[PDB]
């Protein structure tokens, strides 16, 4: 059990509250159902690189308090 | 920009470590950029500049950030690749000798980047030998990559420029073999591809598939479980097809290699006909490749007309011929399997054409011996009476050829199956179609004139059997046993019963009434029910009951029907586009309707007009747009109807497509012609005082009608068959209201009346995605549906229901969930979110279904201290409101009264109704107050509204009704009877049952005349039930177990006598089944109406909406269904120990367990009909990642609901497990805490 | 100084505890007596959750007090 941000360009803080264990695509799901974005126009950032899908948080050392970034694609 | 400018001279620069320090700027300002955000970005100058940087040889740092700076520029701005497409010849030189293994793999990932627009450039760069040249060096990523670059390089290549691939078409024909599923992919897609853009080069072809490609293929299509999908196997079956089709010589090449044992193992299944079921597109593409390892036809004879309805194989015919032999006996049963089950015009056509070239290359023996256990004649006959002048030439060909071929076998058969006469008919009763009349008009001539010119104890019987059967002449019993002795024990045939009337006159016999007859109606159905089935003689009814046995008579009869029916049917199915449909729009013009003028008139011209759009929105632009009004305004915007819309004379509905509405009312024209719409602003209560009650209805009355129904409108060949199909099945249905005592038992189960064709020919209509987002369902298919639904199983039913009762989205939808394989459709829906609270959940619940009630939008739910949302608490809703709509404080059904299991904090202590049989409303006299009276009616109104809004969200509900309730929801009231209080009260259905075994020994005893008064009255007097008679009975007239409910007015002073006994019965079950529960179930038709109509629930029957609403029936798991949907990843591989333990766990539960399972993972204790594969996300297993510190074994087990998803602990024992997968499934429930 | 927890079903434990006792301590005791690990207890008070760093002196929880316990397993 573990809480991190997901913050926009115009500048937001979604808390998403997730688990280790978790995969990239339900997390992108997560965030259409909080703020309606379809789950392909989204693209995360972190610590400088792009995330992929069918991975899992765990595999990229994601912990307590981090922050992602989420840059749209049109 | 002003940043760029900073970095670019960042760049040209000389110091490394300034270098270093620029390009990492660059490569993070580029991951977080986008093309709004990085609008500017100097493109001609950095690229140069990079290039320039990347070509160096002193570092290995400074390339890995140099291709990831061009990576991420493709990547952000996709347009940068003009200027990007530069470095090509630098990459290629970094692949060409290696000295750092990320460089190379960069370099792989920039040019699979690149590759997508532009593979010309690395084709003529000599890129394909060089990304394989060292393939065996790299990681799995960087192989991935390098195939699909040889697969786009592969794509657009040309016939001059070979020598690219010249040389590496061994590496990937060695590589065709990997355990590694991607990688098979690409190499497979540049085979493809390549044979594709060598189809008329021989040589090539020759060169490309060589000798070893097709045994590595041929044992690749072969492995289970398949490596390959669908499409992919698609695509390499069509490239078997059209290879084979291009030159002849790999055609006996694979035909020398037992191919035919691999079409045999795809298509039947295993070496040892239950045909594997695959989708239409794969049975098409291997009938295709049958047929093209065949010989084509000559192009002369008979054949010359093939041109105007649009070797080596030979020379091997010719040679050794027990390969050719040994392929057709192999082959030619499966082709006619698939032939014989599958409704399309592709597959048909392929199967059929198959079939000539098998026949017409194949000598007298070998067809002698594979056409014996099969039937032609029937299919040729059915297949020569249509309507395609495609299908009646390849009929007429092939009765020609096995006239020829075989004269002595096959000339009974024609006649005895009707095709001559077929033939004769053809044969006696702008250019192209009528030289192909006259071809077939010429061809029947000559084949009645040379093979059927000059000319059967079976037909002749059953003609002087059915003219017995005539209504003016009496028949008496002989006619129907002889039909019966035809029917069970002969050869009789199909056309057999078509040319002597028999359907037509069994249906008069049965369904006639009127002056004329000779005898009535009531003799000939308990003559025809004495004769087939057991039922006793008229006039000779035994004192017992009616209970006969025997059944088999009627279920052949039936089955003969639905034979004929299926031989004689020519409905059509029409499938087949959406790019058009999703690319073009609409175009429509709005004129004033001249007879009223009051808002003003419009000068636009064209209008807005999407295909899909409703006219509810073509209204709110009229408001808007201020025509309204008798400037952009938003207060009208922000229901009451204001406007209207007229086309001609006929109403325009709210809930219509501008599509429809142009199609029906008013194609080529429909998108091409402009259309104009008009708008226009816009008693003595007899039952109480004298004691008589209604009458029973017989519901076989109205089903015994000699014309069509009302709903019946298409006409087809076999209408005659479905009447009597109908007439039958509502024989069986009701034939204990005609015998004053009998046993509620179907006669033949509604199960084997089911027709194998028409739900092939519905199931395949229902997947056509045009259709079903368009609307144009063939009429036939709905009315049968309507009219005559036990042709189709429950689940085309269900189908049928959901696509035609309600929008297009949801339609699509149910499509999508149900056929995961699919110019892309893309349902678009509405989502209104509500909070409530986890303790008032009934009034919440209430306020919600009041005001989002009877929207057109799906509806989510959350709670108020909680993270969670989605598809997991919107279930759970339901789930809980279902529970407490059973609480005893609200005195609403019938039953007992008991306590949950496991419950909550303050759910402890409550009384539930439970009945062992449903849930049934209780009776209301005429002294309840008005209060409680209006409480059962609101309560039960929210709970129609609340059914059918959970109908229409494609949720499920936790309810247990009762039949009788179906009964009442189908408006079936009226003829309910005491057999139904079987399903009410137990008890007191005995004490009606034997006080009835009284009053037919009553009657029985007065109708003797041989006696007086005084006899007949101690007669009367002296009938006892179990030692004590009516009178010592002491009853009254109060609706038993319940002693303030008066059957009638004074009901407690007039005892129940001998002489007033049917009364009371009658009145009993009238106030138990129709009177007491009429109010309560008037406010459940009112609220289920006020979302979608009752008349749409016409396609089920009582038994099966249970089904519809709840999940399915509760059934015990094993390994062996757990084991084929259930997908462990992540750690968790099959096979594994954890997974193991968990299957063995959950198949030894109580259905209780079970119940507290699904509700924990989840979300609802129900499952679809289907069990578990017919969840659309399947069931994943994952491994929970620990620490080294703590054990993970005092651990619980986790799961996202919204996507089923378990994480499970690596538990070392299985008395743990049990221990710790119960403690979450009970104290962890009604919490959403994580999400 | 024996406060109650109780479970969602129907259980009651008595834990003994100190007046100046960190939540940490009161979870490792729940732990130690039921078996629920101390990652996945959320113990609610009157109507709060009880946030970790701080004692029961500060939330007013006397002798006699009755407290919830609610698992985070579910999402």
């Amino acid at each position: 059990p573990m809480q991190i941000f997901v913050k926009t360009l115009t500048g937001k803080t979604i808390t998403l509250e997730v688990e280790p264990s978790d995969t990239i695509e339900n997390v992108k799901a997560c965030i259409q159902d909080k703020e309606g974005i379809p789950p392909d126009q989204q693209r995360l950032i972190f610590a400088g690189k792009q995330l992929e899908d069918g991975r899992t948080l765990s595999d990229y050392n994601i912990q307590k308090e981090s922050t992602l970034h989420l840059v749209l694609r049109l | 920009s002003s940043k760029a400018q900073q970095l670019l001279q960042g760049l040209q620069a000389s110091d490394e470590s300034q270098q270093l320090q620029a390009v990492i700027e660059m490569c993070q300002l580029l991951v977080m950029g986008n093309e709004e955000t990085l609008g500017g970005f100097p493109v001609k100058s950095v690229v140069p500049a990079l290039i320039t940087l990347l070509q160096m040889e002193h570092n290995f740092d400074i390339m890995n950030h140099a291709c990831r700076a061009l990576t991420y520029m493709m990547e952000a701005l996709p347009r940068s690749s003009a200027v990007v497409v530069d470095a090509i010849p630098v990459f290629l030189e970094k692949l060409q000798v290696i000295q750092c293994i990320d460089v190379a793999e960069q370099a792989l990932t920039a040019l699979e980047m690149l590759s997508r627009r532009h593979s010309k450039a690395i084709l003529q760069a000599g890129g394909l030998a060089d990304c394989l040249l060292y393939l065996e060096f790299f990681s799995i990523n960087a192989q991935r990559n390098a195939l699909a670059i040889a697969a786009n390089c592969c794509q657009s290549i040309t016939p001059d420029e070979f020598h690219f691939v010249a040389d590496s078409l061994p590496l990937l024909t060695q590589r065709l073999t990997h355990q590694d599923k991607k990688s098979v992919e690409s190499t497979c897609l540049c085979f493809a591809r390549l044979v594709d853009n060598f189809q008329h080069e021989e040589n090539l072809l020759q060169q490309v598939a060589s000798k070893d490609l097709l045994t590595n293929v041929q044992q690749l299509l072969v492995v289970t479980p398949p490596i390959l999908s669908s499409g992919m196997f698609i695509m390499v079956v069509r490239m078997f097809s059209l290879m084979c089709s291009n030159c002849p010589t790999l055609a006996v090449q694979l035909m020398k290699q037992n191919i035919a044992e691999t079409l045999h193992f795809l298509l039947c299944g295993a070496s040892n006909i239950d045909l594997v079921p695959r989708s239409p597109q794969e049975l098409y593409e291997l009938t295709s490749l049958i047929c093209e390892l065949m010989p084509c036809l000559p192009k002369e004879g008979i054949f010359a007309v093939d041109t105007m309805l649009k070797d080596a194989r030979a020379q091997l015919m010719k040679e050794d011929p027990e390969l050719a032999k040994s392929f057709i006996k192999t082959l030619f049963g499966v082709l006619y399997e698939v032939y014989s089950s599958s409704a399309g015009p592709a597959v048909r056509h392929k199967c059929l054409r198959a079939i000539l070239r098998i026949i017409y290359f194949a000598d007298a023996e070998l067809l002698k011996d594979v056409l014996k256990n099969h039937a032609v004649s029937s299919h040729i006959a059915s297949m020569l009476s249509s309507q395609d002048l495609k299908i009646v030439v390849g009929a007429l060909q092939m009765a020609e050829i096995l006239m020829q071929k075989l004269p002595d076998i096959f000339s009974v058969y024609f006649r005895r199956e009707g095709v001559m006469h077929q033939v004769k008919h053809l044969a006696e009763s702008s250019n192209n179609r009528e030289k192909i009349k006259g071809w077939i008009k010429e061809q029947a001539h000559k084949f009645v004139e040379r093979y059927f010119s000059s000319e059967l104890n079976v037909l002749q019987r059953l003609c002087a059997a059915t003219e017995q059967l005539n209504l003016q002449v009496d028949g008496g019993a002989e006619c129907l046993v002889e039909i019966r002795s035809i029917v069970s024990e002969s050869d009789v045939s199909s056309f057999e019963i078509q040319h002597s009337g028999f359907v037509k006159q069994l249906l008069l016999y049965l369904t006639s009434k009127s002056e004329k007859d000779a005898v009535s109606r009531e003799i000939r159905l308990k003559r025809f029910l004495h004769v087939f089935f057991s039922s006793p003689l008229p006039g000779e009814e035994p004192i017992g009951r009616v209970e006969p046995v025997g059944n088999a008579p009627l279920l052949a009869l039936v089955h003969k029907m639905n034979n004929c029916l299926s031989q004689m049917e020519q409905f059509p199915v029409k499938v087949h586009a959406l790019k058009f449909f999703n690319t073009h729009q609409l175009k429509c013009q709005l004129q004033r309707h001249p007879d009223c003028a009051n808002v003003k008139q419009w000068k636009g011209g064209p209008v807005k007009i999407d295909p899909l759009a409703l006219v509810q929105a073509i209204e709110r632009y009229l408001v808007v747009r201020g025509y309204g009004r008798v400037e952009i305004d938003e207060s009208l915007a922000a229901v009451r109807h204001r406007l209207q819309f007229y086309i001609g004379e006929h109403l325009l509905p709210y809930n219509m497509t501008v599509y429809q509405a142009v199609r029906q009312f008013s194609r080529a024209g429909i998108w091409t012609k402009t259309h104009t719409i008009w708008y226009k602003p816009v008693k003595h209560d007899e039952l109480w005082h004298d004691g008589v009650c209604p009458s029973v209805s017989n519901p076989l009355e109205v089903y015994l009608i000699p014309t069509p129904p009302e709903n019946i409108t298409f006409e087809d060949p076999s209408l005659d068959v479905i009447l009597l199909l109908r007439v039958l099945h509502a024989i069986s249905r009701y034939w204990y209201y005609l015998y004053d005592n009998a046993m509620c038992k179907e006669i033949i189960p509604t199960s084997e009346f089911i027709n194998s064709k028409l739900t092939a020919k519905a199931n395949r209509q229902l997947q056509d995605p045009l259709v079903i987002m368009t609307g144009n369902i063939p009429t036939w298919l709905t009315e049968l549906g309507k009219t005559c639904p036990f042709f189709f199983p429950f689940d085309t039913r269900q189908m049928l229901f959901y696509v035609t009762a309600f929008d297009r989205d949801r339609a699509m939808q149910r499509l999508l969930d149900t056929n995961p394989e699919i110019s892309r459709v893309a349902p678009r829906l509405d989502r209104k979110k509500r909070t409530v609270n986890r303790e008032e959940l009934l009034k919440q619940a209430e306020s919600v279904m009041q005001d989002l009630g009877s929207s057109r939008a799906m509806l989510e739910i959350q709670y108020e201290n909680e993270v969670g949302t989605g598809l997991g608490p919107t279930l759970e809703f339901y789930a809980l409101v279902s529970q407490e709509l059973q609480r005893a404080d609200l005195g609403l059904w019938r039953g007992e009264e008991v306590t949950l299991s496991n419950p909550k904090g303050s759910q402890e202590g409550t009384k539930y109704i439970q009945n062992l049989q449903g849930l049934f409303a209780l009776p209301f006299g005429r002294t309840a107050k008005p209060a409680h009276i209006a409480k059962v009616k609101m309560k039960f109104r929210f709970l129609g509204k609340l059914m059918a809004k959970a109908i229409m969200d494609f949720r499920l509900v936790d309810l247990p009704l009762g039949l009788p309730f179906y009964k009442w929801m189908l408006r079936q009231e009226t003829s309910l009877t005491s057999h139904d209080l079987f399903d009410i009260d137990p008890v007191v259905a005995r004490s009606v049952y034997h006080l009835e075994d009284i009053v037919r020994q009553k009657k029985r005893l007065e109708q003797d005349k041989s006696q007086t008064k005084e006899s007949l009255q101690y007669a009367l007097e002296t009938l006892t039930m179990n030692g004590c008679s009516v009178e010592d009975l002491g009853l009254d007239f109060t609706l038993p177990g319940f002693p303030n409910i008066e059957l009638k007015k004074g009901g407690k002073d007039i005892p129940v006598t001998i002489h007033n006994l049917e009364e009371y019965l009658r009145l009993v079950i009238f106030w138990a089944l129709n009177e007491g529960v009429s109010r309560q179930f008037d406010s459940f038709r009112d609220g289920f109406e006020s979302v979608f109509p009752l008349s749409h629930l016409q396609y089920f029957y009582p038994e099966e909406l249970d089904q519809l609403l709840c999940g399915s029936k509760a059934d015990t798991w094993d390994a062996k269904t757990l084991m084929e949907c259930c997908r462990p990843d992540h750690g968790y591989t099959h096979d594994s120990r954890a997974v193991k333990f968990l299957f063995e766990i959950l198949s030894s539960f109580d259905n209780e367990q079970q119940r507290l399972f699904l509700q924990f993972v989840t979300g609802s204790p129900r499952l679809p009909v289907g069990g578990f594969r017919s969840l659309n996300p399947p069931l994943t297993i994952v491994r929970k990642t620990f620490e080294s510190t703590e054990n993970p074994d005092d651990f619980l087990p986790s799961v996202m609901t919204c996507v089923n998803y378990l994480k499970l602990p690596d538990y070392s024992s299985i008395e743990i497990m049990r221990e710790k997968l119960l403690i979450a499934a009970r104290e962890g429930q009604q919490s959403f805490h994580l999400s």
